Order: C-alpha cells, then sequence, then structure tokens
C-alpha cells in the first residue's frame, strides 16, 4: 500500500506499515537474555565468532553506561551503537542538573520520547532494536527492556532476538524457584546454560558467551563484566548438563 | 476469580461437615437461624461452583425445612436471596430450587400452606429458562387447579397459556402437548374460542398418528368438537370425529366406533344441503360399519 | 527493485533490508583491492595504486591522515573524502584539549555513528566507501574495518575489494605464522606483499605500482615506494 | 490511496486519517469506566495480567498528571507516553504563569488545540488515543471530560470507552433516571468506588479481581491509587453471585 | 481523484478554484443550521446543538462563543478549527486595536482581521482551510448593528439576511417572507424559532436550542457600575428558560 | 436426519431467535396476516465461512419437518443461460 511508501501516515491498521517492519529485524539480531535476581541483574548475550580473523573480546557487545547501568542490545548494529550513546549524553545532562545518577524508569522515559518522535515523522527513520537495559540505581534494582515501538514496562525475565523461545521457557523455572530471583552468582551459572541451549539453534556459526552483573552484594552496585575464572567455570555448568 | 487453592479446600470441607450434618440439623430444632448460618458461610466462599459442592449438605437441609407448618416459611425466604446473588451457576443451585417445587405437591400440608408458598416461588423463578422452567409450569398447574373451581379461572388461564407458548425443546414432545390441551379446555369455560382455536394452530397433528401419542389423539380431535359446535360448525364437527374411528384402537372394536358414528350423521345432515356434504356422506356409504346400526342408517 | 519501497532510506521493504546497502558493498567490489594485516607491533597496508593508463602516474589510494594513523580506499571517491578530514578533525581535538593521541577503537564509535546519522535522515548519503585504518595508540597496533553499514571491527587481517579470494585464503594459512612474528618491520611487510599477489591475475608485481603502508610500536606512519619497497618485492 | 494520505483536506472535506484515529484506540481493548460520585471521582480501568516475563502492577493505564488531575488513557501505549508529556508540562507551566492550581476544563482545551495542529503539520501523524481527565475540580467539584483523538472533546456525567463500551452505557443511563439526579449516590467515598466496581462487573459479565482491576481515586487536593488489597475489601461482598 | 495542482495551495488549479475550498464548503454544509437576521434595534443569532452522546453535556458544547462582551460568532462546522481560529481572532485583535486605539475594534474592523487569519490558512501549502464558516453578528457605535459572513477563503460580505448549513436553502426564503428590516427586533426572535424548529421537531426544548441577541445595553452586567459612560454588553444570551417565554409568545 | 441442535454450540442463541424469524409465518401465514403485515419473506444470512449459516438453515427445518431443498448454485455457475436454465 501507498502507506509503505509514505512514512507517518495513519494506515487503517493504525500502526504505519514501516514501524511493523522495523520490529521483524530485532529477531535477525542474537539471543540476548536479562535475568532480574533479588539483587542485582545479569546481562546475557551469545556473539558469534564470525572467524578465526576475529579477535576474542575486544568488541563486545555488552556495552557501559554510566557507571550503573548495564546495557545490550538486539537487530541493527549501527542503530543501537547511536542509540546507546544518545542515552549517554541525557544521561549527562540528568546527572548535572540534578547532581544525581538516573534513575532507571527516568531514563526509560527520557529513551522513550526520543524513539516517539522518530516515528510519528516522515523525515526521520524509525528506530529497529530493542534494547536491554537496566543495573542498580537508588530505587534497587530493575530490569526493563524498551520495544521499538516506544512501549517500556518493568520486568522480570527479557528474552529477544531468534532463540527468546529456548530462553523464556527456561526464565519459568526461576520464578517458581524463588519469587525472589536466583542468587546472583548462582544466576550466573544458569544465564550460560540459557545462552548455551539457545546456540542450539545459531549453532551454524561459533559463539563466545559474554556475561555482565550489576549486582549490590558482589559488584557493590556498580557495573561490572564478568570475566576470568567465573566466566570459565560458567561455560562448564551448561556443557555439563547439556550432555 | 483467580487462584486455585479455593476449589480444593472447599470440597473437603462439605465432607467434614457433611459428617456433621447430624448437629446441624438438631440445632434447628433449638434455633433454625443458628443451623442455617454455618452452611451459608460454606456456600459463600469467592469461587464460583463453591455452590456445588456445599449444596449437598444442603438437600438433606431443604426437606428438614419442608416438613414442618412453620419451617417452610423460613424456606421461601433464602432461596430467593441466593437466586438474586447471581444464581452462581444456574446449574448448580437450581437443583436444589427444583426439588424444592417437586416437594410441595407431596407435603399434603393443607391448601392453605400450599397456596401461599406457590405464589412466592414462580415469581423469582421466573429468571430462569432452563431446567428450573419446566418445574415452574408444572407447579403453576398446582394454582391453576386451586382456580378452577373458583371464578379466578379467567386469570389462571392467562399465567397458564403465556408459558407455553415459549419454545421449549427441554420439554419432551409429549409433556408440551399436554400442557396446551389443557389450556384449550379453559379457554372453552372463559368463552374465548378463538383464544383455542389460536393454540390449536401450533399443535402437529402428524405428531399424534404416531402411537405412543395414541391416547393424546382422542384427547385433542374430541376439544376440537367443543369449539366449532358451540360456533354451530357442523361440517368441522363431521371431520374431527372421522379421525376418531381412524384411530386404530377405535376402528378395532365394535362398541367404542358404535357412538362416534352416529354423531357423524347427526353432523353431517345438519350442515346445509350441498356439495361437501355428498362427498362426505357418501364415504359412510361405503363403509359397512354404519350399515351395522340400523337406526342411523 | 527501482524506486517505490526501498528507494529512499526512510521507506521498509516488509522485511526492513535495503537494497540500497548491497549496493553500496558492491562499489568496494568495483574497488581497488587492499590486503590488511597485523601482529601485536606492527600494522601493514598493502594496496595497488590504480591508474588509467601509461602517462597518468600511478596514483596513491593509500593516504596518511596523521603522523601516527592512515587509511586506504575502496569504493566511491567522493565520500571518502568528507569522512577522511573528519578523521583528522578528531584526532587533533583530544590532542589539543585532554593530552591523548585518539584512541583507535574510540574514534570508529564515532565514524559508526556518523554513518547511521544519514541513514535515519530525509536525504543525505549514507557513507558507499569501505575504509582500512591502521594506527599506533596506547593499545599498540590495531587494523580496523569500517563497512558503509557503519559497523567497525578488529580483525587480525582483512582485504577489501577486488578478487577478494586469494588473499584471504593465503592470510588464514599465515595467520599464525604474522602473529607470533614481532620485533621485525621487514619480515611483516613480506607477508602482506605475498598476500596481495595472490588476489591479483598478476595484473603487476612492479615496485612502481605497489604502495606500501607501516605503522606500528616502531615505525610511525611512513609510506614506502620505490625502492623500499623493492626490497620486499 | 492518496486521498487518504493526505493531511490537507479529503474530497469529502472529513478526513480519512480521522477515522483511522478511531479504529486504533481499541486495538488494545481496554475497557474503562468513569463515574462521579458526590464528592469522589472514581476511574476504574482493566489491569491485564502478562505472562510472567512482565510484573503485572508496572503495567498500567490510570497515571497521576498533577494534583488531583489523573488521566486514564485507551489506545496504544508508545502514543499514550508521548501525549503524557505534553499534559504533565502544561499543568506545572500554568502554576508559574499564573500562580495558581490549573483548572481540569482549561488541561483539555489546551489539548484539543494541539490536537488540531497536528493534521495542519504534514510530518506529524496525529495521536490516536483518548485522554479522560478526571478530577474533584476547584470550583466545579466532580469533573469528566473526555477527549477523541480528532480534537473534539466534551464533558460526562458518566462514562465508558472500548469496544464494549456500549453495554455498560445502559446500566448508567438507567440507574441515573431512577436516582435522579447524576451523581452516584452515597456521600462517602469508599461505597462509591464500590458501586462502580460492581456495574462494571455487571455490564461486561466478567467478574474482576483485584488483578484485573486499577482503581485511582480522587479526593480533595490528591490523586492517588489504592492498594492491590484495597480492591478486594469490595469486591468479596460482590464476588458471590 | 482531482489533480495534483488542485490539493496543492501553492499551485494555481486549472480552473483556478481549488478543491481544498470546495472541501471546506462541503464540510459547512454537513454541520449544523446557523442563521442571523438583522433588526432596526438587534441582531438575533441562534442555532441547534449536537446531541452527542446520552450522557455527554449539552451545555459544555457551545457553538456561540463571545468574541468581545459587545460581539459574538456563530459557525456552522467542526468543534477544533473553530476553537483555534476563535483564540486567534481575539489576540491578534488585541495587539491592533486595543492596545493602540485602546478600545474595542468596530464591528467592521473585527470582521477584517478574522479574513486574513483565514486567508493565511489557505495561502500557506500545506495547511488546510479552517474548517468553518462564520457569522459574525456585532454592535459598535459608529456602524450600528451590523451582520457579516466570513468565508474560510478570506472574503466577507454584510447581508441583510443569510442562513448557513444543511437547512440555509429552507431557513433564507422564510426569513423573507415573514420579515423585513424594519420591523423590530422581537419579532425577528419569535420567527428564528419558527424557522429553527422546521429544521428539527424531535426536540426543540431550551436545552438543545442556543440563542442570542447583540441588541441593547445591559448596565447591570457591565460589572463596575458608579461609572454609566462606558457602555454595557451588548451581548446579552438568553437561558434555556428565557427561549421557553419566548416559545410561547410563538 | 435433524442435525443434533445440542451438537450445534457457541451459536445456541442463533437458533432460538431463528424460529421467531421462520417457524412462525412459516406454519401459519394467518397470524401475521391478521396482525395487520405484510408476510415476510426473504431472510438473508451472513457469516464467516465456516460458522455453519447452510448447517443452521438445516436445523430448522427438521423441528418443523418442513420440506428442504439445498441448492448450490456454485456446482452448476456457467456465464449465460445453459444448464441453470433447466435445474431452477
Ligand atoms: N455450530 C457448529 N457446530 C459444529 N461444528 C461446526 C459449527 N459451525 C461449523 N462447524 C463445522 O464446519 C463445517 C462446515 O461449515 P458449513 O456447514 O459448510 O458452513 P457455511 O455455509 O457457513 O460455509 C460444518 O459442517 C461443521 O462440521
Ligand atoms: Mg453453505
Amino acid at each position: 500500500t501507498g502507506y509503505d511508501l509514505s512514512n507517518s501516515v495513519f494506515s487503517p491498521d493504525g500502526r504505519n506499515f514501516q514501524v511493523e517492519y522495523a520490529v521483524k529485524a530485532v529477531e535477525n539480531g542474537t539471543t540476548s537474555i536479562g535475568i532480574k535476581c533479588n539483587d542485582g541483574v545479569v546481562f546475557a548475550v551469545e556473539k558469534l565468532i564470525t572467524s578465526k580473523l576475529l579477535v576474542p573480546q575486544k568488541n563486545v557487545k555488552i556495552q557501559v553506561v554510566d557507571r550503573h547501568i548495564g546495557c545490550v542490545y538486539s537487530g541493527l548494529i549501527p542503530d543501537g551503537r547511536h542509540l546507546v550513546n544518545r542515552g549517554r549524553e541525557e544521561a549527562a545532562s540528568f546527572k548535572k542538573l540534578y547532581k544525581t545518577p538516573i534513575p532507571i524508569p527516568a531514563f526509560a522515559d527520557r529513551l522513550g520520547q526520543y524513539v516517539q518522535a522518530h516515528t510519528l515523522y516522515n523525515s526521520v527513520r524509525p528506530f529497529g532494536v530493542s534494547t536491554i537495559f537496566g543495573g542498580v540505581d537508588k530505587n534497587g534494582a530493575h530490569l526493563y527492556m524498551l520495544e521499538p515501538s516506544g512501549s517500556y514496562w518493568g520486568y522480570k525475565g527479557a528474552a529477544t532476538g531468534k532463540g527468546r523461545q529456548s530462553a523464556k521457557a527456561e526464565l519459568e523455572k526461576l520464578v517458581d524457584h524463588h519469587p525472589e530471583g536466583l542468587s546472583a552468582r548462582e544466576a550466573v551459572k544458569q544465564a550460560a546454560k540459557i545462552i548455551y541451549l539457545a546456540h542450539e539453534d545459531n549453532k551454524e556459526k561459533d559463539f563466545e558467551l559474554e556475561i555482565s552483573w550489576c549486582s549490590l552484594s558482589e559488584t557493590n552496585g556498580l557495573h561490572k563484566f564478568v570475566k576470568g575464572d567465573l566466566l570459565q567455570e560458567a561455560i562448564d555448568f551448561a556443557q555439563k548438563e547439556i550432555n | 476469580m483467580s487462584r486455585d487453592a479455593p476449589i480444593k479446600a472447599d470440597k473437603d470441607y462439605s465432607q467434614i461437615l457433611k459428617e456433621e450434618f447430624p448437629k446441624i440439623d438438631s440445632l434447628a430444632q433449638n434455633d433454625c437461624n443458628s443451623a442455617l448460618d454455618q452452611l451459608l458461610v460454606l456456600e459463600k466462599k469467592t469461587r464460583q461452583a463453591s455452590d456445588l459442592a456445599s449444596s449437598k449438605e444442603v438437600l438433606a437441609k431443604i426437606v428438614d425445612l419442608l416438613a414442618s407448618r412453620n419451617k417452610w416459611d423460613d424456606l421461601n425466604e433464602q432461596l430467593t436471596l441466593l437466586s438474586k446473588k447471581h444464581g452462581q451457576l444456574k446449574l448448580s443451585i437450581q437443583y436444589m430450587i427444583q426439588k424444592v417445587m417437586e416437594y410441595l405437591k407431596s407435603s399434603k400440608s393443607l391448601d392453605l400452606n400450599t397456596r401461599i408458598s406457590v405464589i412466592e416461588t414462580i415469581r423469582v423463578v421466573t429468571e430462569n429458562k432452563i431446567f428450573v422452567e419446566v418445574e415452574r409450569a408444572r407447579v403453576t398447574k398446582d394454582l391453576v387447579e386451586i382456580k378452577k373451581e373458583e371464578g379466578k379461572i379467567d386469570e389462571a388461564a392467562d399465567i397458564l397459556c403465556e408459558l407455553q407458548v415459549e419454545t421449549y425443546g427441554s420439554m419432551e414432545m409429549s409433556e408440551k402437548i399436554q400442557f396446551i390441551l389443557e389450556q384449550m379446555e379453559l379457554s372453552i369455560l372463559k368463552g374465548d374460542y378463538s383464544q383455542a382455536t389460536v393454540l390449536s394452530r401450533k399443535i402437529l397433528k402428524k405428531t399424534f398418528k404416531n402411537p405412543k401419542y395414541e391416547s393424546l389423539k382422542l384427547e385433542y380431535y374430541n376439544l376440537l368438537v367443543k369449539i366449532s359446535l358451540h360456533k354451530r360448525e357442523y361440517l368441522e364437527v363431521a371431520q374431527y370425529l372421522q379421525e376418531i374411528y381412524q384411530t386404530d384402537a377405535i376402528k378395532s372394536d365394535e362398541a367404542k366406533w358404535k357412538p362416534v358414528l352416529s354423531h357423524i350423521v347427526y353432523f353431517l345432515v345438519l350442515s346445509p344441503y350441498g356439495n361437501l356434504q355428498n362427498d362426505l356422506i357418501h364415504k359412510i356409504q361405503n363403509d359397512n360399519n354404519l350399515k351395522k346400526l340400523e337406526s342411523q342408517e | 527493485f527501482r524506486n517505490n519501497y526501498d528507494g529512499d532510506t526512510v521507506t521498509f521493504s516488509p522485511t526492513g533490508r535495503l537494497f540500497q546497502v548491497e549496493y553500496a558493498l558492491e562499489a568496494i567490489k568495483q574497488g581497488s583491492v587492499t590486503v590488511g594485516l597485523r601482529s601485536n607491533t606492527h600494522a601493514v597496508l598493502v594496496a595497488l595504486k590504480r591508474n588509467a593508463d601509461e602517462l597518468s602516474s600511478y596514483q596513491k589510494k593509500i593516504i596518511k591522515c596523521d603522523e601516527h594513523m592512515g587509511l586506504s580506499l575502496a569504493g566511491l571517491a567522493p565520500d571518502a573524502r568528507v569522512l577522511s578530514n573528519y578523521l583528522r578533525q578528531q584526532c587533533n581535538y583530544s590532542s589539543l584539549v585532554f593530552n591523548r593521541k585518539l584512541a583507535v577503537e574510540r574514534a570508529g564509535h564515532l565514524l559508526c555513528d556518523k554513518a547511521q546519522k544519514n541513514t535515519q535522515s530525509y536525504g543525505g548519503r549514507p557513507y558507499g566507501v569501505g575504509l582500512l585504518i591502521i594506527g599506533y595508540d596506547k593499545s599498540g597496533a590495531h587494523l580496523l574495518e569500517f563497512q558503509p553499514s557503519g559497523n567497525v571491527t578488529e580483525l587480525y587481517g582483512t582485504a577489501i575489494g577486488a578478487r577478494s579470494q586469494g588473499a584471504k585464503t593465503y592470510l588464514e594459512r599465515t595467520l599464525d605464522t604474522f602473529i607470533k612474528i614481532d620485533g621485525n618491520p621487514d619480515e611483516l611487510i613480506k607477508a602482506g606483499v605475498e598476500a596481495i599477489s595472490q588476489s591479483l591475475r598478476d595484473e603487476s608485481l612492479t615496485v612502481d605500482n605497489l604502495s606500501i603502508a607501516i605503522v606500528g610500536k616502531d615505525t610511525p606512519f611512513t609510506i614506502y615506494d620505490g625502492e623500499a619497497v623493492a626490497k620486499y618485492i | 490511496g492518496y486521498d487518504r494520505h493526505i493531511t490537507i483536506f479529503s474530497p469529502e472535506g472529513r478526513l480519512y486519517q480521522v477515522e483511522y484515529a478511531f479504529k486504533a484506540t481499541n486495538q488494545t481493548n481496554i475497557n474503562s469506566l468513569a463515574v462521579r460520585g458526590k464528592d469522589c471521582t472514581v476511574v476504574i480501568s482493566q489491569k491485564k495480567v502478562p505472562d510472567k516475563l512482565l510484573d503485572p502492577t508496572t503495567v498500567s493505564y490510570i497515571f497521576c498528571i498533577s494534583r488531583t488531575i489523573g488521566m486514564v488513557v485507551n489506545g496504544p501505549i508508545p502514543d499514550a507516553r508521548n501525549a503524557a508529556l505534553r499534559a504533565k508540562a502544561e499543568a506545572a507551566e500554568f502554576r508559574y504563569k499564573y500562580g495558581y492550581d490549573m483548572p481540569c476544563d482549561v488541561l483539555a482545551k489546551r489539548m484539543a488545540n494541539l490536537s488540531q495542529i497536528y493534521t495542519q503539520r504534514a510530518y506529524m501523524r496525529p495521536l490516536g488515543v483518548i485522554l479522560t481527565f478526571v478530577s474533584v475540580d476547584e470550583e466545579l467539584g466532580p469533573s469528566i471530560y473526555k477527549t477523541d483523538p480528532a480534537g473534539y472533546y466534551v464533558g460526562y456525567k458518566a462514562t465508558a470507552t472500548g469496544p464494549k463500551q456500549q453495554e455498560i452505557t445502559t446500566n448508567l443511563e438507567n440507574h441515573f433516571k431512577k436516582s435522579k439526579i447524576d451523581h452516584i449516590n452515597e456521600e462517602s467515598w469508599e461505597k462509591v468506588v464500590e458501586f462502580a466496581i460492581t456495574h462494571m462487573i455487571d455490564a461486561l459479565g466478567t467478574e474482576f479481581s483485584k488483578n484485573d482491576l486499577e482503581v485511582g481515586v480522587a479526593t480533595k487536593d490528591k490523586f492517588f491509587t489504592l492498594s492491590a488489597e484495597n480492591i478486594e475489601e469490595r469486591l468479596v461482598a460482590i464476588a458471590e453471585q | 481523484m482531482t489533480d495534483r495542482y488542485s490539493f496543492s495551495l501553492t499551485t494555481f488549479s486549472p480552473s483556478g478554484k481549488l478543491g481544498q475550498i470546495d472541501y471546506a464548503l462541503t464540510a459547512v454544509k454537513q454541520g449544523v443550521t446557523s442563521l442571523g437576521i438583522k433588526a432596526t434595534n438587534g441582531v438575533v443569532i441562534a442555532t441547534e446543538k449536537k446531541s452527542s452522546s446520552p450522557l455527554a453535556m449539552s451545555e459544555t458544547l457551545s457553538k456561540v462563543s463571545l468574541l468581545t462582551p459587545d460581539i459574538g460568532a456563530v459557525y456552522s462546522g467542526m468543534g477544533p478549527d473553530y476553537r483555534v481560529l476563535v483564540d486567534k481572532s481575539r489576540k491578534v485583535a488585541h495587539t491592533s486595536y486595543k492596545r493602540i486605539y485602546g478600545e474595542y475594534p468596530p464591528t467592521k474592523l473585527l470582521v477584517s482581521e478574522v479574513a486574513k487569519i483565514m486567508q493565511e490558512a489557505t495561502q500557506s501549502g500545506g495547511v488546510r482551510p479552517f474548517g468553518v464558516s462564520l457569522l459574525i453578528a456585532g454592535h459598535d457605535e459608529f456602524n450600528g448593528f451590523s451582520l457579516y459572513q466570513v468565508d474560510p477563503s478570506g472574503s466577507y460580505f454584510p447581508w441583510k439576511a443569510t442562513a448557513i448549513g444543511k437547512g440555509s436553502v429552507a431557513a433564507k426564503t422564510f426569513l423573507e417572507k415573514r420579515w423585513n428590516d424594519e420591523l423590530e427586533l422581537e419579532d425577528a426572535i419569535h420567527i428564528a424559532l419558527l424557522t429553527l424548529k422546521e429544521s428539527v421537531e424531535g426536540e426543540f426544548n431550551g436545552d438543545t436550542i442556543e440563542l442570542a441577541i447583540i441588541g441593547d445595553e445591559n448596565p447591570d452586567l457591565l460589572g463596575y457600575t458608579g461609572i454609566p459612560t462606558d457602555k454595557g454588553p451588548r451581548f446579552r444570551k438568553l437561558t434555556s428558560q428565557e427561549i421557553n417565554d419566548r416559545l410561547e409568545a410563538l | 436426519g435433524e442435525i443434533t441442535f445440542d451438537g450445534i454450540g457457541g451459536l445456541t442463541e442463533q437458533i432460538r431467535e431463528l424460529r421467531e424469524v421462520i417457524e412462525l409465518p412459516l406454519k401459519n401465514p394467518e397470524i401475521f396476516q391478521r396482525v395487520g403485515i405484510k408476510p415476510p419473506k426473504g431472510v438473508l444470512l451472513y457469516g464467516p465461512p465456516g460458522t455453519g449459516k447452510t448447517l443452521l438453515a438445516k436445523a430448522v427445518a427438521a423441528t418443523i419437518g418442513a420440506n428442504f431443498i439445498f441448492s448450490p448454485a456454485s456446482g452448476i455457475v456457467d456465464k449465460y443461460i445453459g444448464e441453470s436454465a433447466r435445474i431452477i
């Protein structure tokens, strides 16, 4: 239809055709999950190793934001990287003025208005990424996910990309076992298994597991990449049970 | 209404307190209010169908109430409130309600008592349209007999006719017929013949010919005679009665055909002479049964 | 699909793949071949200097950007220019204000972004040119590939433009050998020559055409030609 | 058609674009209800209970714009948020400009004027949400102003919105004729909420849990959301029906 | 359908008559039947209101808005275009005549300033004509009672009588037969009610019918009595009860 | 055989609504004639295919015992008159 040939025309659908297309692209990105715990969050991502000529843990998908907001995104890499960068600029203004780190829902709102304008206008191409973000601010731990639609809600689990289906199923155990969320150290191990079983859907290329956390009890409520021995151990747990 | 634990607790509970039912039955004697209350809370749990388990304890209670001249007054009151609230599954409670109705007939606890209770019941239970609605009709037929004696027969007829025009497939075929036919007799007494005529039209004539409706078949055509004959319609009388003889029981037996066939002769001649008359009368001529009578012949 | 959807950057196909993007990639295939590789201590780019005819001088396609930076182009010539001057600008700002040489990685994140702005915009050009950038910071030698998409990727070795097949295979094989080789400028520079011969249909091996650049922890960004590349040729 | 797309007057002279916004504001299927008690203004909206991947509470349709003024939103969520900014913003600016709390009536008028500007803007596509302001107003007391996506606005004695709006309206209409006034009966703020809860259950035919509703209550100088458990206190008598 | 030239407002139409301007008229027709009758000693404007939802309050739907206390307006058309246009009328008038000449406009001048706004929503491309056509009825000292029409094009004309909306045909002829300017105002109010009564007969109750006069001053509604020289408000809006009185005079 | 009126589900409501329309004027045109209205003929059914509009038509026909002719016209479809002329 002509609504696909003119952005920002009210379809009789009620949502413009282009914006819908934009969503579809999220899926072509990698299985990315987030786990809400009892005193922090975990971010975990499958990073396909393209070739031997690719260089371990140097173009890491996990990106730091502020000093307490952990961020990863799925879909158009170029689009998302600009969006994460936009996000810091906004946070920056917030810190100067109010002399305080941004609440995570404040951060979601600000990003929300930015997306909204850029779909309501013809001139600016709709964004086509879904962003998992959050960490430990003043109101403690939160996990939010920002649809490219511009909806956002609070969550207790997030999963996106192709292998989300596998991922959601494994996340249901977490809630039943603990309404609290699993212990932040133990959830590092669960998280690896979730990424690894969901790499049986994305096995065609090799992958590297990258985990991060912002947790009050094991990170002092600042952001950090989980590296070294905790990371190598996590892979074993997963490998052992899928055998 | 969320939560699944209420389902399980509520059933087990009924069992506990249904063993404890004799204590409740005995408490009623001391005070009818102490006995009701224990059960009303059980049946007031948030989930729906909480009435079904609990209602077993109530089945034994609704007898106790019916069975004393004082206690049936308390009975009428409750059943009303349950109906107003939701209905709480139209099946559940309503099995109990129907049985309340079923019970009045068999109580034999005096004409007075019977009259009061029915007027209360029929009014509330009007909402329902399932099983309770059949039983309403049946229990209104009680007020209709009482009133038939009286000159309040005119009022009675309307309630009865109003009920059965409403289509029912809940009813069997034999039953729906019996109620309509009775009406037609009340409308004879009222003096409205065109009303009895309207009813007749919806009574399929094909059905009567099936052999389980052999008894009904005789009744329906006898009633038809009445409608025409007052209004001096001698031609119709002949037709009806002819179909009486074609009833298979009548046809077989000498005695049963004799007055039926004599009555046809009178009505044929009584019709003004002309053409209908000729084709009908010569059917009788065909027929050796009229010739086995001689006064007639 | 000429015009209609996918005919302008804003309009999506139903699937949401711009057809234009693949075309911008095609521009690189049409482009001059170049092979880049590294070791921990050096980053070596080899590029064939294209020419129109005999009398036209063999034209440099390796451009020094800064003392400790440089790039090579494969693809559309006007685009490379607007981008290259920008590279220079950013590096100068940091050195002045914040003391430091601009780190190679961190310059790339900005470059990505610049490409995405033209993809958001009504009109403008998504840059239709791919750039192999080498550099020496305090993290030592790096080699990036800048895509028309915007994406910057740290790779041990890669090649873009014409007949990439022969040099890519060659790099996979000799991967382990040039990454262990450090502390030897001259040997890295040899590996790289050997690599570009495979890609070419033996169009030229002349000193006159191959131009080799090197920047690392040892040599500053220096352009080598004629005699200096006759050692290794 | 091109005729569908043009923001400028359609050949009909009644926009296609406007009819479209009206389609939109029933995609979510939120039946909402707003009535005026005597001294209390009750707003109720279905709180959907999604999967565990989302928290249920967080999901909401009732928002606190300012003191006294609440807003129920019907139609898609990202556009809801866009609109929401502008209304929160103006309440503040009015208080700065004029040194007194903004009245309800004036906030709705501002937003009708912004709605109309949207179709004069070529780039912009008109917002396709319903903004219904509820408040205990400064002068007028209980007040309901419903604003359309097109930009038409009108006040209400009571209202419901949704695809199943029709059933609710009837009950409320007949009720008000028997009561022979326009206010829901009882001075008490608490029991009016319950009369609203009950009337929502009737019309729709579906019993709703505390999980399935959210109850926002206007008093003098606050709009505030009740607890989950407060809702239940009402619900329990009603629930056995 | 039509040309891409005629949808454009920066482009001379083939005919030279925009498609646009014609759309604005189709919409005017679709709205309410509103009228104006000029009298010796008054102007009466009168209209029916949208019934809207059953529980929507009728009072709040206002199709007569006072521009100044001495000059009112009436329209046929859409609500949104009406309100925005109306804020612009008052605002431009304050600047150009309530601070310059420190007084209320002549009716003619106010009418002139309303046309100009109109004209600009037709000149600028991509901005549709105001969806509404006015009657501006008013009173000023210099030129007495006055009656106007302002078109969404931005042309204006004085009349003896005009009516707009679906029932424009009907109404205009009725006014002719029964009345002429030289007749008094009191007669016209009864007449106007009857005229509007052809339009609709299901309800004619004073709730759904908004009737006003611009006439004599009301020194009561000046609101700062004790000074007499200032003109009171010329406009007085007649309540539902007042309508009902005027219905038993018919 | 009657399509079992129990095995019609979720459109229980439809069967009962229908007989008002159909059963009363079919058995007796007398009642509608005396009432004073032209007797109704022509009834249009409509639902997304596979809700059993045909199935409902059958359900009612058996109850009354009235004769039943189901003619698909998609089985005989042609341009100009041919086979259709004979059938109808
Ligand atoms: N009310 C229903 N009860 C049972 N099955 C149903 C119902 N509605 C549809 N179906 C099933 O779908 C089949 C096909 O629909 P069909 O009778 O051809 O209807 P239509 O004329 O609407 O296309 C039915 O024969 C039956 O098996
Ligand atoms: Mg069919």
